[PDB]
C-alpha cells in the first residue's frame, strides 16, 4: 500500500536516466504496474504498462523503442530506463498498481510522482476544463469517448480519477459504475457509449481538484484533459 | 425411573406418529397425478473447470452466479469465474483435507473446513492483493462436513460431533451450539428468509432448528441410511434429504411427514449431494454412480441424466438465477450444465 | 428429549393435502421464469 | 475480441495454472499413509485434528495421517496404503482388532488400498505365552485344529511355542485379508518389537511393492 | 499380379485392413476424450493414429493392384507408408521400455517422472520416423558429399535396434518379474507379453526386413517374389489390427 519512487532531475536532452518504484506493503509480484507521466501544465499521459510475471509489455506510441519498464519481484521494485531524452518528454513520473481479475478495481494506488526535467488511439475529451462551484452544492462533469467504451461482455471500461492538487491522483470510480474502496459515496458514475459522467452530491473539504476520466478498452490508455473544480 | 421416562418417550412419539397420520388424507403424487410431466430434461455440459489435482470434495456458487469456489483434497480452495472459466483465486490451505465450502453472499469471504475440526473464514476482498485468513473458529470436537454463512458476520457449521454451531465471526466464539443428533451431521441447508435450517445427520433423521432460539423445532424420519445431503425448497416450507440408502426424500415444515420419495431400482448407489432448480420444480440429486440425476419434484420421476465424470459427484450447486447447475466430482473436474 | 420432544408433540400440523397444493402453486408461480425448466434462447444464455 | 482487463485476468489465470502445475509436481512425489490403530497399539511409535508425520527414506518422502469412522475414511481414498498397528500382547482386545481390520479391509472406499499390518508386540508376546497365566487357546479355540506349517521362517533366538502363536496370529489376519480381497489389493503382515528401527524400510519396500503392483495393473499387465 | 493367385489375396487384406481401421478408430476416439492419459496411454494413442495411417494407406495402395498398373507411383505410396510403420514400431518399442522402466523401477516412474517425457518422445519419433525414409531413396541425395551412395544400412540399424530394444525390454521385465515376491499372477502376464512380442516378430517385422533386404539387394520383384511381398503386406496389416486390441481392448474388457 505504498510506491516510493526515486529518480529525476536535470537531464541535458539525448541522455539516458533510470527510474525506480519501490513498492512495499502489497504482494507486488500479483499486480500489474504502470508508468504514468504527467506535464507540468497538461494532464496525465499513459507511458508503460508491465504485466504480472512480466509477460506481457506495452509501451505508449511516443515512447516506444526508447523507454524500458522492468520489474523485480524479488526486490519487489520497478524500473523504467530511457534512451535519447527529450524536452517533451520532461514531466511528473507516476508508479502505478493495478491487478487484474473479475471484479478487480485496477489503478488502486498510485505512488508519489518522481519530477523528470530534460532541458488510432481512442479520443477521451472532457469538454469543461474547469467549473465554479460551493461545498453543499451538486456539481457533475461529463466526458465523451471517442468510439464507444461498451464491450460485448458488457462492461464499459471508464474510469475516474481527482487529482486533488498537491498529492497524486486517487481512483474513485472504475467500469463508470463501481465505486473504489475508500471514497465516500457521494460520488457517482454514470452513462452510456461515448457520453459519461461523474456527479458529486454535498461537495465537502478536499474535495476540489482535477478530475480525469480515462479508458482501459485498449491499451494505448487515453485520458481525459481534466477538469478543475474550484472553491 | 428410567423405565418410566422410557414409556414416557415412547408414548410422545405414538402420539406424534398418530398426529402425523391424522394429518396425512392425499399424497402430492395423487394432487400432481392431473399435472403435464416436465417431459425429457437435457442438460449438456458447457464449461469444464481444469486445475485440480485432486479429488473436489465441495464447492459454492456465488451470489452473483458468476464466481464459484472449490476446494480439492489437494489442500487449494479455487475461486472461478464461471463465464470465462478463468481462476479469479487459488490459494493454499493449512490442512489439505478439506470437505466443505461456503461463498459469502457478499461474496467478500469465502470459508472452508474439514479434518481438522477449525473453520477457515479467508477475505477475499482486501488490500495487497492476496487473500488471506481472516479467522479461524474452532471449537468443534469432530470433522467439518458443511459451512453456511448466515451473513457476513455469522457462519453455521455442522460437525461430526453430532453438533451444528452458529458462530459470530467477529467474536470468534461460538454464539449458539444446536444439539441433539445423535451421528454425524453430514449437511445444512440455510432457509430462503435465514431464521431457520435443517441438518441431516447419521442417525438417518432430519432436524430443523430454528437460529433465534437456538432449540430444535422439528425431527424427521424417513431415511434408513446417514443422510448425506440435505436442501431448502425454494418457497422454505420444505426441503429434500438425500441418503445413502439410494433415495431421496421430501419433507415438509407445516405437514412433519415425507412428501415424496425419490428412488429407482435400477439406483444402489448413495446419494452425495441433493440441490433444487429456481422455481423447486427439478431435483438435481448427485450419486455415487459418477453421474447425477433430475427427478421432477412433484412426480417423483426422472427427467435427465447428468453424465460427464468419470468419478462420482461430490458436489453440487444451482445458481440463484437457475441458469447453470455445477457438478464437482473425484475426477478433479468442475462441469457447468445448461 | 426430556422436553423437547414434547415441545415438538403439538405443532400447528395442516393437512398434507395443503402442504402439496402451495408446493405445486409455487411451482407453477415461478415455473416460467427459471431456465433449467425451459431452455432459453442462446442469445440470453451466458454459458 | 477479448478486452485488455479480461486478457489480463486471462495471464493471471495462465499464471495461476502454472502455480498450481508446479504445486501438483512436488505433491506427486510423496507418498501418503493412513495410520490407524485401536488403542495401546503404539501407532505414534511406529517409526522414530489429524496428526501428520513427514519420513523420508531412500530419497522419497512419506506421509502418515493419524486422526484422533466410515465417514471421515472416505477421504482416504487415494492414500498409498493404510497401515494398521495390532497389539498382539493381549487377547481380550484381539477380537476387537480383527473386526476392526474386517471392518477396514472390507470398506467400500478402500477397496484398491492396500494394508501394511504391524503386530506391533513382539517381546511381549514372547512374555505372555512363555508365561503361562493366560491360556491363548482360551480366547481362540483353533489351536487345536492348527499347527504351524513345514515352511517356516523363523529368527535364530526364538521358541517353537512362540513361533507357532506369532503365525496363528498373523494367519488370523490373513485369512481376514485373503476372503474377500479380489486380488485389488494385498496385506502386509510384519512383526515389530516396539524397539525395532528398522520400520521405515520396511514401509518403504511394502510401499514400492505397492506401487509395482499398481503399474502393473493399470499398464495391463495385471 | 505375377501371373495369378491375388483376388484373394487382395480380399483378405482389404479385410484385414478394414477392421483394422474400424479398431483403430473406436480406440482413437476412446482415448481421445474418454481417457485419462496417465502415463501410456498417449503412447496407445499415438501408436494407433499411426497404425490408422498405415491402413489409410494400406487401403489407398492395395486395390488399384490390379487395375490400370503403371509401375511408378506405388513407390511414392510404399515410400510414404513406410513412415507410419516406422512410426508405429517405434512407440511399440517405447510401449516395452516404458513398462520395463516401470517395473524396475516403480518409483520413480509413479513420483519422478517429468509427467511429460511421453509427448517428448511421442513427437521425437514421429520426427525420427520421418528421417530414415532415405533407405531407397538414393535419388538426387547429394546436393551439394560424404554419404554412402548404395549401401546406406542406417534405416536398417535402427530398425535392428529397435527389435533388439523391444526384445531386450520384455525379456529384463520378465527377468524381474519372476526374481521377486511371487504373488502369482503368471497366467495372462505371460499370455499378453508373449502375444507382444510374436505381433512384433511374427507380424509387422517381416514387412520390415522384407523392405530393408529388397532395397539393399535391387530387385525387380522377378517372378518367385510376386507372393512373398504380398504374405508380408497382409502380415504388416495383420499386426496393425491387432495391436489396437491387445494394448487397449484386452484391458477393457478385463473389468
Ligand atoms: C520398408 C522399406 C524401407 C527399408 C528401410 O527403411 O530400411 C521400404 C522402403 C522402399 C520400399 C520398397 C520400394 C519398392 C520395392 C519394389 C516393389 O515396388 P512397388 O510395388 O511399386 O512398391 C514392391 C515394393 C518394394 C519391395 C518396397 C519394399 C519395402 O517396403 C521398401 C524397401
Amino acid at each position: 500500500v505504498q510506491l516510493v519512487e526515486s529518480g529525476g532531475g536535470l537531464v541535458q536532452p539525448g541522455g539516458s536516466r533510470k527510474l525506480s518504484c519501490s513498492a512495499s506493503g502489497f504482494a507486488f509480484s500479483s499486480f500489474g504496474m504502470h508508468w504514468v507521466r504527467q506535464a507540468p501544465e497538461k494532464g496525465l499521459e499513459w507511458v508503460a504498462y508491465i504485466s504480472s510475471g512480466s509477460g506481457t509489455i506495452y509501451y505508449a506510441d511516443t515512447v516506444k523503442g526508447r523507454f524500458t519498464i522492468s520489474r523485480d519481484d524479488p526486490k519487489n521494485t520497478l524500473f523504467l530506463q530511457m534512451t535519447s531524452l527529450r524536452s517533451e518528454d520532461t514531466a511528473m513520473y507516476y508508479c502505478v498498481r493495478s491487478i487484474y481479475y473479475y471484479g478487480s478495481s485496477p489503478f488502486d494506488f498510485w505512488g508519489q510522482g518522481t519530477t523528470l526535467t530534460v532541458s488510432s488511439d481512442i479520443v477521451m475529451t472532457q469538454a469543461t476544463s474547469s467549473v465554479p462551484v460551493t461545498p453543499g452544492e451538486s456539481v457533475s462533469i461529463s466526458c465523451r469517448s471517442s468510439k464507444s467504451l461498451l464491450h460485448s461482455n458488457g462492461n464499459t471500461y471508464l474510469y475516474w480519477f481527482l487529482q486533488r492538487p498537491g498529492q497524486s491522483p486517487q481512483l474513485l470510480i472504475y467500469r463508470m459504475s463501481n465505486l473504489a474502496s475508500g471514497v465516500p459515496d457521494r460520488f457517482s458514475g454514470s452513462g452510456s457509449g461515448t457520453a459519461f459522467t461523474l456527479t458529486i452530491s454535498r461537495l465537502e473539504a478536499e474535495d476540489v481538484g482535477v478530475y480525469y476520466c480515462m479508458q482501459h478498452l485498449e491499451y494505448p490508455l487515453t485520458f481525459g484533459a481534466g477538469t478543475k473544480l474550484e472553491l | 425411573e428410567l423405565d418410566q421416562l422410557r414409556q414416557e418417550a415412547e408414548q410422545l412419539k405414538n402420539q406424534i406418529r398418530d398426529a402425523r397420520k391424522a394429518c396425512a388424507d392425499a399424497t402430492l403424487s395423487q394432487i400432481t397425478n392431473n399435472i403435464d410431466p416436465v417431459g425429457r430434461i437435457q442438460m449438456r455440459t458447457r464449461r469444464t473447470l481444469r486445475g485440480h489435482l485432486a479429488k473436489i470434495y465441495a464447492m459454492h456458487w456465488g451470489t452473483d452466479s458468476r464466481l464459484l469456489v472449490s476446494a480439492s483434497q489437494d489442500g487449494k480452495l479455487i475461486i472461478w469465474d464461471s463465464y470465462t472459466t478463468n481462476k479469479v483465486h487459488a490459494i493454499p490451505l493449512r490442512s489439505s483435507w478439506v470437505m466443505t465450502c461456503a461463498y459469502a453472499p457478499s461474496g467478500n469471504y469465502v470459508a472452508c473446513g474439514g479434518l481438522d475440526n477449525i473453520c477457515s473464514i479467508y477475505n477475499l476482498k482486501t488490500r495487497e492483493g492476496n487473500v488471506r485468513v481472516s479467522r479461524e473458529l474452532a471449537g468443534h470436537t469432530g470433522y467439518l462436513s458443511c459451512c453456511r454463512f448466515l451473513d457476513d458476520n455469522q457462519i453455521v457449521t455442522s460437525s461430526g460431533d453430532t453438533t451444528c454451531a452458529l458462530w459470530d465471526i467477529e467474536t470468534g466464539q461460538q454464539t449458539t451450539t444446536f444439539t441433539g443428533h445423535t451421528g454425524d451431521v453430514m449437511s445444512l441447508s440455510l432457509a430462503p428468509d435465514t431464521r431457520l435450517f435443517v441438518s441431516g445427520a447419521c442417525d438417518a433423521s432430519a432436524k430443523l432448528w430454528d437460529v433465534r432460539e437456538g432449540m430444535c423445532r422439528q425431527t424427521f424420519t424417513g431415511h434408513e441410511s446417514d443422510i448425506n445431503a440435505i436442501c431448502f425448497f425454494p418457497n422454505g416450507n420444505a426441503f429434500a434429504t438425500g441418503s445413502d440408502d439410494a433415495t431421496c426424500r421430501l419433507f415438509d415444515l407445516r405437514a412433519d411427514q415425507e412428501l415424496m420419495t425419490y428412488s429407482h431400482d435400477n439406483i444402489i448407489c448413495g446419494i452425495t449431494s441433493v440441490s433444487f432448480s429456481k422455481s423447486g420444480r427439478l431435483l438435481l440429486a448427485g450419486y455415487d454412480d459418477f453421474n447425477c440425476n433430475v427427478w421432477d419434484a412433484l412426480k417423483a420421476d426422472r427427467a435427465g441424466v447428468l453424465a460427464g465424470h468419470d468419478n462420482r459427484v461430490s458436489c453440487l450447486g444451482v445458481t440463484d438465477d437457475g441458469m447453470a447447475v455445477a457438478t464437482g466430482s473425484w475426477d478433479s473436474f468442475l462441469k457447468i450444465w445448461n | 428429549l426430556v422436553e423437547q420432544l414434547k415441545m415438538e408433540a403439538n405443532i400447528d400440523r395442516i393437512k398434507v393435502s395443503k402442504a402439496a397444493a402451495d408446493l405445486m402453486a409455487y411451482c407453477e408461480a415461478h415455473a416460467k421464469e427459471d431456465p433449467l425448466l425451459t431452455p432459453v434462447p442462446a442469445s440470453e444464455n451466458p454459458f | 475480441t477479448v478486452s485488455a482487463e479480461d486478457k489480463a485476468a486471462a495471464e493471471r489465470s495462465k499464471m495461476i495454472d502454472k502455480n498450481l502445475r508446479e504445486d501438483g509436481e512436488k505433491a506427486r512425489r510423496t507418498l501418503r499413509l493412513l495410520l490407524l490403530g485401536a488403542d495401546n497399539s503404539g501407532k505414534s511409535t511406529i517409526v522414530k485434528g489429524i496428526f501428520e508425520t513427514k519420513f523420508q527414506v531412500d530419497k522419497v518422502n512419506f506421509h502418515m495421517f493419524d486422526v484422533g469412522r466410515r465417514k471421515w475414511i472416505q477421504c482416504f481414498n487415494d492414500v498409498t496404503a493404510i497401515i494398521f498397528v495390532v497389539d498382539s500382547s493381549d487377547y481380550n482386545r484381539l477380537q476387537e482388532a480383527l473386526n476392526d481390520f474386517k471392518s477396514i479391509w472390507n470398506n467400500r472406499w478402500l477397496r484398491t488400498i492396500s494394508v501394511i499390518l504391524f503386530l506391533n508386540k513382539q517381546d511381549l508376546l514372547a512374555e505372555k505365552v512363555l508365561a503361562g497365566k493366560s491360556k491363548i487357546e482360551d480366547y481362540f479355540p483353533e489351536f487345536a485344529r492348527y499347527t504351524t506349517p513345514e515352511d517356516a521362517t523363523p529368527e535364530p533366538g526364538e521358541d517353537p511355542r512362540v513361533t507357532r502363536a506369532k503365525y496363528f496370529i498373523r494367519k488370523e489376519f490373513v485369512d481376514i485379508s485373503t476372503a474377500s480381497g479380489d486380488g485389488r489389493h494385498i496385506c502386509y503382515p510384519h512383526f515389530t518389537c516396539a524397539v525395532d528401527t528398522e520400520n521405515a524400510r520396511r514401509i518403504f519396500n511394502d510401499c514400492k511393492d505397492i506401487i509395482l503392483q499398481m503399474n502393473l495393473r493399470e499398464y495391463n499387465l495385471v | 499380379p505375377c501371373y495369378n493367385q491375388t483376388l484373394s489375396f487382395t480380399v483378405l487384406t482389404c479385410i484385414i485392413s478394414l477392421v483394422g481401421l474400424t479398431g483403430n478408430a473406436v480406440v482413437l476416439w476412446l482415448l481421445g476424450y474418454r481417457m485419462r492419459r496417465n502415463a501410456v496411454s498417449i503412447y496407445i494413442l499415438n501408436l494407433a493414429a499411426a497404425d490408422f495411417l498405415f491402413l489409410s494407406f494400406q487401403i489407398i495402395r492395395l486395390p488399384l493392384r490390379l487395375i490400370n498398373i503403371s509401375h511408378l507411383i506405388r513407390k511414392i505410396l510404399v515410400s510414404v507408408m513406410t513412415f507410419p510403420y516406422f512410426t508405429g514400431l517405434s512407440m511399440l518399442s517405447a510401449i516395452s521400455t516404458e513398462r520395463c522402466l516401470s517395473v524396475l523401477w516403480p518409483i520413480w516412474y509413479r513420483c519422478r517422472r517429468p509427467t511429460h517425457l511421453s509427448a517428448v518422445v511421442c513427437v521425437l519419433l514421429w520426427g525420427l520416423s520421418l528421417l530414415f525414409s532415405m533407405l531407397e531413396w538414393r535419388f538426387c541425395d547429394f546436393l551439394f558429399s560424404s554419404w554412402c551412395e548404395t549401401s546406406d544400412f542406417i534405416p536398417v540399424a535402427w530398425l535392428i535396434f529397435l527389435c533388439v530394444v523391444l526384445c531386450v525390454s520384455s525379456l529384463v521385465l520378465l527377468v524381474r518379474i519372476l526374481c521377486g515376491s511371487r504373488k502369482m499372477p503368471l497366467t495372462r502376464l505371460y499370455v499378453t507379453i508373449l502375444l507382444t512380442v510374436l505381433v512384433f516378430l511374427l507380424c509387422g517385422l517381416p514387412f520390415g526386413i522384407l523392405g530393408a533386404l529388397i532395397y539393399r539387394m535391387h530387385l525387380n520383384l522377378e517372378v518367385l517374389y510376386c507372393h512373398v511381398y504380398l504374405v508380408c503386406m497382409s502380415l504388416s496389416s495383420l499386426n496393425s489390427s491387432a495391436n489396437p486390441i491387445i494394448y487397449f481392448f484386452v484391458g477393457s474388457f478385463r473389468q
